[PDB]
């Protein structure tokens, strides 16, 4: 955990995919473009996706109370736009299934004036809040790592050793 | 027993839970009431994130406790 630093992602709406891309390259060695990751999500949505996916994209909530909703058919075009942000709980789950990895997300949130760094572990079956009992494995080559400091931008969390 | 869940938007949700309920069960109960998919949810109590696979009793959460619900961060 100590040897990880916050890297840099591109400054457009592809930062989720760009963060995933950089961490995947260091951890698994596979080089994939952000655009290919978006195509991976388009292909998932086109190929008879499961009910969890249809339900997620019509029920997106956030801390501001903005409800977002779209159909699967519209998602297949939308997910290819750079303007369409990637979510760890939807696109992250899809890419975890595709690349057989787990996705570690750090989220900086504040509750009752207490800053917290929240740890989440996503895989092909969903997302779990992680910490002392569900531990993040920082030596696992098949875990990728990203951080969201709460300023509407994802960055990769990289290993300074490599 | 009855517990409360407070969002960052200021909404208070009441839930009927048991001490043996897992954190997963509590998030599913929030999905049932609010439509929020569990994977978008995080629950905070006494300054700590509650881990899936543990129970309310594991965290000494008793009747009339208020948990804090914060949601997945978007970005980008």
């Amino acid at each position: 955990p100590d040897n990880f630093y916050v890297g840099q992602a591109i400054g457009n709406g592809s930062c989720f995919f760009d963060s995933f891309r950089q961490s995947l390259e260091q951890q698994t060695g596979e080089q994939v473009t952000a655009e290919k990751l978006r195509n991976d999500c388009r292909e998932f949505a086109q190929k008879n996706p499961p009910k969890w996916f249809t339900n997620a994209i019509v029920n997106s909530h956030d801390n501001n109370g903005q409800h977002r909703s779209e159909t699967v058919d519209n998602y297949t075009a939308d997910i290819m736009r750079n303007s369409r942000w990637g979510d760890p709980d939807v696109e992250g789950r899809i890419l975890c299934e595709k690349y057989k990895v787990k996705l570690h997300v750090i989220e900086n949130q504040t509750v009752d004036n207490q800053d917290l760094s929240l740890h989440e572990l996503i895989d092909n079956s969903g997302s779990k809040s992680a910490g002392e009992y569900n531990k993040v494995d920082y030596d696992d080559s098949s875990t990728v790592h990203i951080i969201n400091k709460g300023g509407l931008h994802f960055e990769p969390l990289l290993d300074r050793n490599k | 027993m009855q517990i409360f869940v407070k969002t960052l938007t200021g909404k208070t949700i009441t839930l009927e839970v048991e001490p043996s309920d897992t954190i997963e069960n509590v998030k599913a109960k929030i999905q049932d009431k609010e439509g929020i998919p569990p994977d978008q949810q995080r629950l905070i109590f006494a300054g700590k994130q509650l881990e899936d696979g543990r129970t309310l009793s594991d965290y000494n959460i008793q009747k009339e406790s208020t948990l804090h619900l914060v949601l997945r961060l978007r970005g980008x």
